[PDB]
């Protein structure tokens, strides 16, 4: 489950990190990267709690 | 005004733990901070020069310069690109009284040097200075250390000055250099050289900065007291992982700080002819807005720079991409819709707008990826007795749907009784003519609009940007750009045979796994640069500094 | 491994990769940072 | 800023790292001002992240920029009868600028293959061109003064 | 130096600009108060710790 959870875009434009860095410039990319980071920390925390 | 004045290969040494500066201007007190910036790596190769032997040396990302002297031989520096009066150069000199800083256009002599004989003489540095945008004045026992950087138009100098007694080498130790100056000169620098003050001996060591992650310790007075280079050995990496300067006995599974990607390769397909920007951009007659024109674009090197000296766009707005990343992307399919509207209706060409143009003539989807371009054309579309050749639709029974066209010319029935032709009281003809006179106010002058809508998906690229390809590097950690798909990793050959059209293949984790080379249709695959199964067996760092690696 | 008959019966019922082999689902989670210690 | 209400009318006033209603309560430590003159349609390129002719070869802003950009129309001071051919700009460069960089060189840009070495012939161009500001121009190419 | 923070990255001391005298900032809130009460049904008296 922890690996299948890497296909989720937690509100971002895409779930792949190389399609955000190849189409947007840093000020416009940090808004999607900061959504993917927040969504991918929650999965780790849930795993650790369980 | 200057004269020309056996060489041996210079020796080398190591900057043991020297060359730490302050990365930024923030103030931090009593904290451990993990930074990623341009630093001088520990135990790194410094070139030891000296006899005079003044060479011109590269300036890569910054420079650590250290000098040991007893009689003030080293005087200052010059920085530039060609140092040949065709570009601007920076000159920093110390003529025994003041500090002179000049950004000008000097014609430097081949071997600059000041002069001492016992008042002064021989200011044989340059021949002439012309433009001088910047001017700044201020009216072995010693070790002097400097770090030079320049970023975002600021030239930053950090320095330190300590007394030493050991004579013929750069001493081992630890140094943290305080900020000295920050000059807004705004020039390009690639080479530099030092000025010597002749008498008619002293040494300097040169080292270069590289991108590294450091762990820094801040004193109460915000003076950096200790630092750890986290890519040196396993003990440094485990100190970095725990964010501490001490470790007790344990096993300590560690992270990856040891490998940094170096090269960057680009691979684009072989497209040569440029795009027809000039047959869809001047194009003597455009199309009416209600019957707008759509055209496909293929096999292009989409260069936008061939339009700088012809048109001046009042509006250039891209929606699914960034305007600074159009030179690095290859697109798969590109269309172009062109028409002519009035100056005040250019705000309605956007996703989510409403009005007359966006309701009855031309509509854009909500999830639209592309760019919209507009420019004023009063000089081509306006005539003396008006230009009644462009029409638009005013009455419709219901709103359009995205990218729909309606060229019908029935009789709109606004009242109750049927019209059946014969446009009488409450029956109207639905198409009306624009009248463009050359004395109109800017609100109702003609504007030409072109809308480009492109897509990127798993298929061969048709039109691509003007980026030059380079060579393929295999079995190394590199950044790669394949058809506008960027990434980092190791490129090796593989056997995962693709479909005829397939360009790349992902894996279960939705990360790219294999890619196809565009120029030579050969499959490659991508593996991570990081090895994540390393553990460091250590006794207490108090007892000893030895480790084992599993 | 000098284990008895009953233990040999017991070890078969319960159904529990070198880095040279990954170069499936174990290699997909090994590249994303997840490691299983011995 | 209130001593400028009865003199100039800014067509563009855009602040980036702060809010325009909180400039009366702040003390700053260091302040610079960059000034120049461009054409009316190129005032949209003075922004972080833009591209074109001004932002690629003449003047570039960083991505993390804290400050304000001010522009105003000056057709009454910069335009003359027989034109005002006193402002130049750069049209050809080998590579894009970096933020807050300046390039005053006047070499001969080589667009073809053979070397130029002066002598601006077929595929060799002089890289600086002059703005011509007449008092009958359309609003798209009238002079604008910009301060950052 | 104009101001100094603390470990929690909150401002702790500041310097007066007109008279160069140091001051320090403490919270307005006291956060260790507890209220001993019987049932509010029985009576409306409390004690404070
Ligand atoms: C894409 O181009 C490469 C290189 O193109 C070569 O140089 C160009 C300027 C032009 O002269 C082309 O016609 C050349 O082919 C091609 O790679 C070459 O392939 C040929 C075999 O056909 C081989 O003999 C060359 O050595 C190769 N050159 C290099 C540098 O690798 C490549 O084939 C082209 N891709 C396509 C569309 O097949
Ligand atoms: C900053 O100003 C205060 C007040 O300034 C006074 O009033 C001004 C209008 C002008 O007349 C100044 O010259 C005055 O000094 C200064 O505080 C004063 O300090 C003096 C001692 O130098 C003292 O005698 C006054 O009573 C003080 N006044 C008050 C109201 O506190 C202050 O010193 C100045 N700060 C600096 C830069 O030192
Ligand atoms: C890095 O350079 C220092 C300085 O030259 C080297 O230190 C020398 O070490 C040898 C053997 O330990 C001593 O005999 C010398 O006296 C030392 N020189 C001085 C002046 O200290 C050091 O060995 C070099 N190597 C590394 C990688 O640490
Ligand atoms: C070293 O520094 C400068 C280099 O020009 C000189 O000092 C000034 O030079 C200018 C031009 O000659 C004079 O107008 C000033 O009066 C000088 N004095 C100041 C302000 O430093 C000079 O060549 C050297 N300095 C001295 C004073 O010897
Ligand atoms: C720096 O000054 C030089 C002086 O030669 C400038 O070159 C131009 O030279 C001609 C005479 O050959 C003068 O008519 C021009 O007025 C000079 N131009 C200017 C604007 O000064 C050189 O161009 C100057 N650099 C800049 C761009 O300011
Ligand atoms: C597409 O065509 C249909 C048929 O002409 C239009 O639908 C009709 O709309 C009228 C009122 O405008 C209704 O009285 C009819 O009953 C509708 N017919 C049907 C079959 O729904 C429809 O408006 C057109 N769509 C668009 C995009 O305008
Ligand atoms: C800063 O200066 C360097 C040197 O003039 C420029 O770098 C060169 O770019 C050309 C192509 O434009 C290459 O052929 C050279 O090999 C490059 N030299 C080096 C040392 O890299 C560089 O373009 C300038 N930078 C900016 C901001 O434009
Ligand atoms: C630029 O194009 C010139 C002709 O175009 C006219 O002048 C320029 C400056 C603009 O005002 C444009 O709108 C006009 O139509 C050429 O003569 C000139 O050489 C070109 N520059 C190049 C390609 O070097
Ligand atoms: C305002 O300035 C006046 C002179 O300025 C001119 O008139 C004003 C209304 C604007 O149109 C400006 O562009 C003109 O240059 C003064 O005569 C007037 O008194 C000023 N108002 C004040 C300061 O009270
Ligand atoms: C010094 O050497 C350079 C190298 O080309 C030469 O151009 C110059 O004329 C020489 N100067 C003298 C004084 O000999
Ligand atoms: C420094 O360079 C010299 C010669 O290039 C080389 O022999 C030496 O090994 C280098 N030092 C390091 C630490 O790589
Ligand atoms: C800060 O510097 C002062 C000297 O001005 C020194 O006395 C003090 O000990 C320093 N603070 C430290 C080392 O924490
Ligand atoms: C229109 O563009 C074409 C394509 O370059 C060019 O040949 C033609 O001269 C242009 N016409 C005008 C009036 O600029
Ligand atoms: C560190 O080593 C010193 C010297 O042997 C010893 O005095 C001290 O107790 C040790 N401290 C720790 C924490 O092991
Ligand atoms: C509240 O007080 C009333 C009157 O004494 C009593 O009848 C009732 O039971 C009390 N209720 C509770 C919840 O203590």
């Amino acid at each position: 489950t922890l690996v299948k959870q890497l296909s989720s875009n937690f509100g971002a434009i895409s779930s792949v990190l190389n399609d955000i860095l190849s189409r947007l410039d840093p000020p416009e990319a940090e808004v999607q990267i900061d959504r993917l980071i927040t969504g991918r920390l929650q999965s780790l925390q849930t795993y650790v709690t369980q | 005004q200057c004269v020309n004045l056996t060489q041996l290969p210079p020796a080398y040494t190591n900057s043991s733990t020297r060359g730490v500066y302050y990365p930024d201007k923030v103030f931090r007190s009593s904290v451990l901070h993990l930074t990623q910036d341009l630093f001088l790596p520990f135990f790194s190769n410094v070139t030891w020069f000296h006899r005079f032997d003044n060479p011109v040396l590269p300036f890569n990302d910054g420079v650590y310069f250290a000098s040991t002297e007893k009689s003030n031989i080293i005087r200052g520096w010059i920085f530039g690109t060609t140092l040949d009066s065709k570009t601007q150069s920076l000159l920093i000199v110390n003529n025994a009284t003041n500090v002179v800083i000049k950004v000008c256009e000097f014609q430097f002599c081949n071997d600059p040097f000041l002069g001492v004989y016992w008042m002064e003489s021989e200011f044989r540095v340059y021949s002439s200075a012309n433009n001088c945008t910047f001017e700044y004045v201020s009216q072995f026992k010693n070790l002097r250390e400097f770090v030079f950087k320049n970023i975002d138009g600021y030239f930053k100098i950090y320095s330190k000055h300590t007394p030493i007694n050991l004579v013929r080498d750069l001493p081992p130790g630890f140094s943290a250099l305080e900020p000295l100056v920050d000059l807004p000169i705004g020039i390009n620098i690639t080479r530099f050289q030092t000025l010597l003050a002749l008498h008619r001996a002293a040494a300097y060591y040169v080292g270069y900065l590289q991108p590294r992650t450091f762990l820094l310790k801040y004193n109460e007075n915000g003076t950096i007291t200790d630092a750890v280079d986290c890519a040196l050995d396993p003990l440094s990496e485990t100190k970095c992982t725990l964010k501490s300067f001490t470790v007790e006995k344990g096993i300590y599974q560690t992270s990856n700080f040891r490998v940094q990607p170096t090269d960057s390769i680009v691979r684009f397909p072989n497209i040569t002819n440029l795009c027809p920007f000039g047959e869809v951009f001047n194009a003597t007659t455009f199309a009416s807005v209600y019957a707008w024109n759509r055209k496909r674009i293929s096999n292009c090197v989409a260069d936008y720079s061939v339009l700088y000296n012809s048109t001046s766009f009042s509006t250039f707005k891209c929606y699914g991409v960034s305007p600074t990343k159009l030179n690095d992307l290859c697109f798969t399919n590109v269309y172009a819709d062109s028409f002519v509207i009035t100056g005040d209706e250019v705000r309605q060409i956007a996703p989510g707008q409403t009005g007359k143009i966006a309701d009855y003539n031309y509509k854009l989807p909500d999830d639209f990826t592309g760019c919209v371009i507009a420019w004023n054309s009063k000089h081509i579309d306006a005539k003396e007795g008006g230009n009644f050749n462009y029409l638009y639709r005013l009455f419709r029974k219901a709103n359009l749907k995205p990218f729909e066209r309606d060229i019908s010319t029935e009789i709109y029935q606004a009242g109750s009784k049927p019209c059946n032709g014969q446009t009488g009281l409450n029956c109207y003809y639905p198409l009306y003519r624009y009248g463009f006179y050359p004395t109109d106010g800017v609100g109702h002058q003609p504007y030409r609009v072109v809308v480009l809508s492109f897509e990127l998906l798993n298929a061969p690229a048709t039109v691509c940007g003007p980026k030059k390809s380079t060579n393929l590097v295999k079995n190394k950690c590199v950044n790669f750009n394949f058809n506008g798909l960027t990434g980092t990793g190791v490129l090796t050959e593989s056997n995962k045979k693709f479909l005829p059209f397939q360009q790349f293949g992902r894996d279960i984790a939705d990360t790219t796994d294999a890619v196809r080379d565009p120029q030579t249709l050969e499959i490659l695959d991508i593996t991570p640069c990081s090895f994540g199964g390393v553990s460091v067996i250590t006794p207490g760092t108090n007892t000893s500094n030895q480790v084992a690696v599993l | 491994s000098k284990r008895s008959f009953i233990e040999d019966l017991l070890f078969n019922k319960v159904t529990l990769k070198q880095y040279g082999d990954c170069l499936d689902l174990i290699c997909a989670q090994k590249f994303n940072g997840l490691t299983v210690l011995p």
